[PDB]
């Protein structure tokens, strides 16, 4: 059924990694690699509701501030795993100027200063870290937050480029099972973990394109 | 095909 | 030289009217009809700095709350005229799902509740009115406001469609000289006019596409 | 070509 990536204090309405090519000053083509939103509603996996955190310890940051450490501190209802089936079927790099970015949107009942820390992991080790501080905008009784077109670094662009140009889907998948992202959204003043999302990847082979499932994170 | 070699030509200098 | 559409309290950093076509759930094409922003910096016209408001009375709303009435109340530094050379060269309507919208972005030294009232005029008479209320987001010491993807109504879509399919540029221009927009941004609590922009149109014939100039509004 | 007729097939019913 439907799932929301939401804790008691923060909900992630949207998340998307994209490539935008400017053909001319008035013409833009945009390809979505991964996406969560109104166009791609979140659903659970009928075969697996939850993922035990012990099954993924080795794929994410270890020690203080790492996934295991964060989950133990809680709240439990702020921890999720997203599995993405990425759409790499684009040739929008070829012509014009390109922009790789990631955009995300959040809602909260409270007005907070939030910190979003995103860690890219290769073989379980942290390789890239991006930290962004966001402020609220009051809207319809709640508070809205947006990370608008946060740029991908040269290592993430190079990774995508080489991944797209592999001759086989199995090579793309053996590369992607070693690539993870850990997103932690925190209340900057209280240090409370508002949302913590562990992302795992596979290549999509659907005519519908990019797909995803939301899994609860548990320790049983 | 080596997944380790693929991630190494991207992150070998970044591994710290 | 460079010009900012800005009064003492509010600056319009961005304005764009666009058509977005979804080819598939992960593929989008966007065409800009008109645009003001970092990609299209604002410049004055070397042949005309200012437009006298008396030369355009008959093209905009009359009586209470109309252009003349608003300018007299002031402040004078909040009144501008923008001339757009619209880019109608697109065939993005043909396939897939379409979305016509307008997005704009503002900055202010103050935290206000702003009201943006947009009036579409045909032959000087008001035909469409859209009113939007926006709240601030604190950013880098100032306050940011955004009207994100405000939808164009069926009359504006129909107008664009028929305009694009005219066999001659002179017919497009004789239609466009009778089409105007009056945008008024107000402080909802104090009623002060923060920005008032009168828009006039022509078709673009440049390989560079959509163009614009900013003119000061005066009464001399 | 009439610019008035063009704007009338869009706004004739809206003119109020
Ligand atoms: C700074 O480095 C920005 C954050 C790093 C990556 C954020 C999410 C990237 C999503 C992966 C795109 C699809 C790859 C198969
Ligand atoms: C609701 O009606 C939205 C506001 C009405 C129009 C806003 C600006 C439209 C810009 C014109 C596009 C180019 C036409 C030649």
């Amino acid at each position: 059924g439907p799932r929301s990536v939401a804790s008691s204090k923060l909900w992630m309405l949207e998340f998307s990694a994209f490539l935008e090519q400017q053909q001319d000053p008035d013409t833009y083509n945009k390809h979505l690699f991964v996406h969560i939103g109104q166009s791609s509603p979140s659903y659970s996996d009928p075969y697996l509701e939850a993922v035990d955190i012990r099954q993924i310890y080795d794929k994410f940051p270890e020690k203080k501030g790492g996934l295991k450490d964060l989950f133990e501190r809680g709240p439990s209802n702020a921890f999720f795993l997203v599995k993405f089936w990425a759409d790499l079927n684009t040739n929008i790099e070829d012509e014009g100027s390109s922009f790789y970015g990631v955009s995300s949107q959040y809602e909260s009942p409270e007005n907070m200063i939030i910190t979003c820390s995103t860690k890219v992991c290769s073989f379980g080790k942290q390789v890239v870290e991006k930290v962004e501080t966001e402020y609220a905008r009051y809207e319809n009784g709640h508070y809205s937050y947006r990370i608008h077109r946060s740029p991908l670094c040269e290592y993430m662009i190079n990774f995508i480029h080489k991944l797209k140009h592999l001759p086989e889907k199995y090579m793309m998948n053996s590369v992607l099972e070693n690539f993870t992202i850990l997103q932690v959204v925190t209340n900057r003043d209280t240090q409370e973990t508002l949302l913590c999302i562990a992302y795992v990847f596979e290549v999509s082979a659907s005519e519908h394109g990019a797909q995803h499932h939301i899994y609860r994170l548990v320790k049983e | 095909f080596s997944p380790a070699d693929f991630h190494x030509d991207i992150a070998c200098d970044v591994a710290r």
